[PDB]
């Protein structure tokens, strides 16, 4: 996963 | 009197906001996934009966000056709004592809005062965004 | 006669305050993914406060990120409904 | 397995960021009123968001400052609830 | 889809009422908070829980009142109830000394920090300013 | 009315  | 009123000619318009390339400068990375988000909700919000728009890498100004147009727009057939951003965010702010602009000011277009035709009518926004940088551990 | 400026917004973050949101390269972020998939399914007979709490729930408890996963070891996530909504809201009719 | 530690807050707030809530020394504030009211008509019977909601219509609909009012003059207030629920809460069974 | 209530006590209803202040604060008298705080105790109370009122309390009190509740045994508590009756700033509110972050106060019952209250309902109710913006309405 |  990555993030916002 | 317990439910907004839904009948109208249209449910009305649903906003995309579909930020995937940033500028170098602001330091932000590809969103990938962005696109089967996006690519998710205008066929379910159209499912819906949304009139559904897609916007693609939007500078902050142009997300401005895009939401600002919609407030302008005639809603009285309209029975709601929606509109649903998908970008880098931290609290209060989100990004365009130029920086950040905020929330408020995204928003705030469609107030009451300044958008007479979607008064007393249900305003939706979806935000799909970072809101700071702490992270969430669980338990159990 | 008069209504506040402020009334009727409904504001569906995917996230609470100060924290971070999930975003999946392959499938897309968690909270859209689960709004959809609940909309496709519920849009059209749930009230919009019902819709967003089942939302609130799967993003909860159907998402974790992990062990192999670096960087984000089993994180967890939990989105974010403000409310000034005056009525309830439904899809139809 | 695991939830996330922000899960299954909620707040009522009387009124939005930014903004003032009201208060009347002789009959009390606009939120708690109107609040207590709809809790007194409906809490055991309808779910926390529907009361919420209704208490969000009350304070929007039935509250206003007369215009003589030294201070504030005509003025309205909305509140604003925050859920970060996973289920439907009902006070009762 | 519901929160699960089968349990001995509904639970816990924390009110604090801040109505005097110190004048250090610079702030007023609230007048009207304890009609409030009586109305609220009724409800709460005929809701099934069990309410008790604390009177003008100090930033130290108020934290100590929430960190001694997330303490206590939830176990036979369906939730939680917590109702802020004070003056305020957006993200904080008035002790009668001064201010203390409301984060700070719910924290406290994180499902991490209060492992009886996990999967329940944790409410605040928070009557307080927010800010210094006047909303004028329209129609 | 006052202000909280």
């Amino acid at each position: 996963v990555e993030i916002x | 009197t317990y439910q907004y009123n839904m009948n109208f000619e249209k449910l009305g318009k649903c906003i995309i906001i579909n930020n995937k390339n940033f500028d170098k400068v602001t330091g932000m990375g590809v969103r990938n996934g962005t696109d089967k988000d996006a690519e998710a909700l205008f066929k379910c919000f159209r499912s819906l009966g949304f009139d559904v728009i897609v916007y693609n890498d939007c500078s902050c100004a142009k997300m401005q000056d895009l939401l600002k147009k919609a407030s302008e727009e005639d809603h009285t057939n309209a029975a709601c709004f929606a509109c649903i951003l998908l970008s880098h965010g931290e609290e209060n702010v989100i990004y365009g592809k130029d920086g950040v602009t905020p929330i408020k000011d995204l928003t705030a277009h469609f107030r009451g005062d300044r958008c007479k035709t979607l008064l007393e009518k249900p305003k939706l926004f979806f935000i799909q965004a970072c809101r700071g940088t702490e992270l969430d551990d669980g338990i159990q | 006669y008069k209504i506040p400026v402020e009334a009727d917004f409904l504001f569906a973050y995917s996230t609470v305050p100060g924290y971070v949101s999930y975003r999946v390269p392959g499938r897309g972020s968690w909270f859209v993914q689960a709004l959809c998939s609940i909309l496709e399914e519920h849009g059209k007979d749930l009230e919009i406060m019902q819709i967003l709490t089942r939302v609130n729930d799967r993003v909860a408890r159907h998402f974790e990120s992990d062990s192999d996963d670096p960087h984000f070891h089993e994180k967890k996530q939990i989105p974010c409904v403000v409310s000034m909504l005056t009525k309830e809201l439904y899809f139809s009719q």
